[PDB]
RNA sequence: GAUCUGGUUGAUUCUGCCAGUAGUCAUAUGCUUGUUUCAAGGACUUAGCCAUGCAUGCCUCAGAAUCACUGCAUUGCAGGAA
RNA sequence: UUAGGGUUCGAUUCCGGAGAGGGAGCCUGAGAAAUAGCUACCACUUCUACGGAGGGCAGCAGGCGCGCAAAUUGCCCAAUGUCAAAAAAAAAAGAUGAGGCAGCGAAAAGAAAUAGAGCCGACAGUGCUUUUGCAUUGUCGUUUUCAAUGGGGGAUAUUUAAACCCAUCCAAAAUCGAGUAACAAUUGGAGGACAAGUCUGGUGCCAGCACCCGCGGUAAUUCCAGCUCCAAAAGCGUAUAUUAAUGC
């Protein structure tokens, strides 16, 4: 109306671990006029411009923490390289937010009153 | 049989927090004493940052990507003391684990020739079967057939490329040494003399560089070269002297102005 | 179990609070500052004692003692800060005359209104708490907050405000 | 903050306790509360008795597979119960 | 808790020791006199077509009992550790009431809302004054008026293992909302000690108040009610113990 909001993104400090084949960047945000918390798409997408990625699925991100007053928020994120190491070096949580994550696991409680059960059969 | 250690009980020479879990490792035993040692884990993940969790740092580790001693480990919890050279080939770096000035563990990185040299202080003699001279060191390696002026207390360089004993050092006469615990740890200095008393603790008084004498126990020297300008090994970010208080926070000021 | 998290008291009540010389005195800030209620000029005294016991404590020492060395230049350059002694003082004696108002004083409620961005103290508080100031480009809603000598100098007001 | 305020007498000065007074991650209890941040929590009275469920199991590339077990294969392979 | 010297507490997160209904004995193991291992006795206690067979919560929840007195038969192995033949993943993610998370939680502890401003009228004080009058400061008030914001509602969303709490927001083209601001603060006090009534009604040595001194016999500053004012304040009384007060 009186402006157009903009979401800026930003990072700090970077490594580039070839131990795991990927990238460890503590994320800035700003967004200037931007109105309630920034969805992580847009992160997604400044970065990708940014490192030069071709995906926003080699980009993930997890966890943003938000500063007192005004438009500000921090974060941390990793890109990886293809995107087969994606898949298997990270958690189950951090891929699923993706939609590349594993089903979940039948109940624990289940689990445990079967496990026991198991101990008493001969076959 | 302890298998378990609260993160209090555990040294803070590891730096961990009061918050944040509740346990902390406890290595397997191997050539480091419980309170000297730091286990790999908190190496990789509190230090070095290849890992951000417990289960990263098995999964380096376990696979194989990291060496200590120029051997492969698949161990996931080890002890690391000092003197020991780590080297992760896929980085390419080699770090020389030492005592730096102000009781912390230093990380000292070093050229790869460097990282093939080791020196280890010797313990006991003591003649084995076959008539076998064997010394025995506060890492606990054997080496056999030490040269015949060998003593308690010296340090024998040991090269790690193919296992063998060069030359050794005594602790005789002043020559440069460091300290190691008792809270003197990573000071360097000449001996200035070796004070006996026999059935109880040998004091000795070192003089380090620009004056300033002290005492430390025998046990805790360990020597480093023949002199100042013959050290075989890197020192670590401080030279090996300490500052008075006042000037610690003096500097910590001048820097924060930047 | 297994909280290691600390806590204390920040603030305690004067013995004997009945005494009409204590009331008047209470008051006369409360009201004044516009101050919400009697554990806020408790709060200040109970740091302002703190300080004063160690300043005490160094000043009974001998010269070139290293207690009076390093601990003295520190209580000496907190002071400097918040503006509560200036640059002329140096002798911690000058830290024993501090006082329960020059403290008040220095608190975020008052330095808005006497910087000219509030027409009472009341109103200033107001002001904090509404979200429509600023320290120096960080918003404040807290007014207890101590301002710095260089920062009562930046204040202006949020970005987030329709006053600005 | 290194604090002495009421109570014996017709009035006074003492000795002297009693009562007042401020704390307690110290517990209970009455009455009352619009939010946030941080937390102790069946120790005290019986280491008294217990319904029900759960609380140390574990295998890779590397100790043993003819499940008459499952797929791919067709006298060959991979998973793989206990 | 104490200026100092001291005084008092320690069942309880860390370290050390001991115990697993009460006792004793034993096997295996590098390590045990183990008790969600075994054997026996004793006190209890559960099944049985009664021939026999079992049970040990001072492990987590939960139940009974007990006493002045104390939480959910919740969710998760994501984190922190441990155990293992074990990295992850490959069709293909070991276990854990250790531990984490949430629920309940005015023990304790930190921050902070319940209003803020301009016009008019009344009152008090100070200065000047022709005593008419003016200026300044503060308070109270009307169907007085003006803005702004949280509690709360919602989300383009974000936090988290998943979901909340916090935070950020009411469009960026497009998303809520106060005026008696009913979104309305209480608990103890006003004779003395001890901050606050020369009050008004009722009671009349009764009813009751009172830690203590003392009030009440129709003239109550203390009782029982109302108004008024005071202290602390989202906390405030009461009981008991303990410390200061104590050079008792």
């Amino acid at each position: 109306q009186k402006k157009k909001a903009e979401v800026t993104v930003r990072t700090s400090q970077f490594k580039v671990n070839k131990l795991l084949n990927r990238k460890q960047f503590i994320v800035e945000v700003n967004h200037p006029g931007w109105c309630g918390t920034v969805p992580a798409k847009l992160i997604r997408s400044r970065l990708a411009s940014l490192y030069k990625v071709a995906d926003e699925n080699q980009i993930s991100v997890f966890g943003f923490k938000t500063k007192f007053g005004g438009g500000k928020t921090t974060g941390f994120g990793l890109i990886y390289d293809d995107l087969a190491a994606l898949k298997r070096i990270e958690p189950n949580y951090r891929k699923a937010r993706l939609g590349m994550g594993k089903k979940k696991q039948p109940a624990r409680k289940s689990v445990k009153e079967r496990r026991n059960r198991n101990k008493k059969i001969r076959g | 049989t302890k298998k378990h250690l609260k993160r209090l009980y555990a040294p803070k020479d590891w730096m961990l927090s009061k918050l944040t879990g509740v346990f902390a490792p406890r290595p397997r035993a191997g050539p480091h004493k419980l309170r000297e040692c730091m286990t790999l884990m908190i190496i990789i993940r509190n230090r070095l940052k290849y890992a951000l969790n417990a289960a990263e740092a098995q999964m380096i580790l376990r696979q194989g990507l990291v060496c200590v001693d120029g051997k492969p480990r698949k161990d996931t919890k080890y002890p690391v003391g000092f003197m020991d050279v780590v080297e992760i080939p896929r980085t390419g770096d080699r770090f020389r684990i030492l005592y730096d000035v102000k009781g912390r563990f230093a990380l000292v990185k070093v050229g790869e020739a460097e990282g093939n040299i080791k020196l280890l202080k010797v313990e006991n003699v003591y003649t084995s079967t076959g008539r076998i001279p064997v010394a025995m060191t506060h890492d606990g390696h054997r080496i056999r057939y030490p040269d015949p002026r060998t003593h308690r207390g010296d340090t024998l360089v040991y090269n790690l490329k193919e296992k063998k004993v060069v030359d050794l050092i005594k602790s005789s006469n002043g020559k440069v040494v460091m300290v190691t615990g008792g809270a003197n740890r990573g000071r360097i200095g000449e001996i200035m003399s070796i004070e006996r008393h026999p059935g109880a603790f040998d004091i000795a008084r070192l003089k380090d560089a620009a004056g300033h004498e002290f005492a430390t126990r025998a046990s805790n020297i360990f020597v480093i070269g023949k002199d100042m300008q013959s050290v075989p090994v890197t020192l670590p970010k401080q030279q090996g002297l300490r500052i008075n208080v006042i000037q610690e926070r003096e500097e910590k000021l001048i820097a924060a102005e930047a | 179990m297994r909280n290691y998290n600390n806590f204390n008291r920040v603030w305690k009540a004067p013995r004997r609070p009945f005494e009409k010389e204590r009331l008047d005195r209470e008051m006369k800030l409360c009201g004044q500052y516009g101050l919400r209620c009697k554990r806020e000029i408790w709060r200040v005294n109970m740091t302002l004692s703190k300080m004063r016991r160690t300043a005490r404590l160094l000043l009974t020492l001998p010269e070139n003692h290293p207690r009076r060395q390093l601990e003295g230049s520190a209580i000496m350059r907190r002071c400097h800060d918040y503006g509560f002694l200036e640059e002329e003082k140096d002798k911690l004696d000058y830290v024993l005359s501090l006082t329960v108002p020059d403290i008040l004083e220095r608190r975020l409620q008052t330095v808005v209104f006497k910087h000219g961005l509030a027409k009472s103290v009341h109103h200033a508080r107001v002001l904090i708490l509404q979200r429509h100031i600023a320290v120096a480009k960080q918003i404040v809603t807290i007014p207890s907050f101590i301002v710095r000598v260089s920062s009562e100098h930046h204040i202006a007001f949020a970005d987030a405000s329709p006053f600005g």
